């Protein structure tokens, strides 16, 4: 509907290779007045 | 006869202390009236 | 603490306003009861 909605969380872990067990909801972090069409996406990692 | 009676009134305490379910027919009436009021209040949120 | 016609942002009704112990997070602006009725409000001019 012309918004983009970002929810996020940050958590301490001690784990070597999987998505961790347990539960915690994501608070809304920012909303943006974007308007655009989207159909695919990409991530940026540091070299 | 008194020892059997005293023992049997003993078991009435044990039943009414141990389980939750023994009072089911009173809890069912309390639940139905609470459920009908929950419904009545929820219909205020309906748009019609 | 007095009966008042409240008008917060056009959300409107009659009630007594009392300081909350409700911890609204920075994103939350209204509170809702089990009844699906508004029961707490963040004031728009001070964040209480
Ligand atoms: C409302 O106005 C007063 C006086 O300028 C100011 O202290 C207060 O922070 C304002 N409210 C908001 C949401 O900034």
């Amino acid at each position: 509907d012309g918004y983009f909605k970002i929810y996020s969380k940050h958590t301490p872990i001690n784990l070597v290779r999987d998505l961790p067990q347990g539960f915690s909801a994501l608070e809304p972090l920012v909303d943006l007045p974007i308007g655009i069409n989207i159909t695919r996406f990409q991530t940026l990692l540091a070299l | 006869i008194a020892n059997q009676f005293n023992s049997a009134i003993g078991k009435i305490q044990d039943s009414l202390s141990s389980t939750a379910s023994a009072l089911g027919k009173l809890q069912d009436v309390v639940n139905q009236n609470a459920q009908a009021l929950n419904t009545l209040v929820k219909q205020l949120s309906s748009n019609f | 603490n007095k009966c008042v016609n409240f008008n917060f942002n056009g959300l409107t009704g009659t009630g007594v306003l009392t300081e909350s112990n409700k911890k609204f997070l920075p994103f939350q602006q209204f509170g809702r009861d089990i009844d699906d009725t508004t029961d707490a409000v963040r004031d728009p001019q001070t964040l209480e």
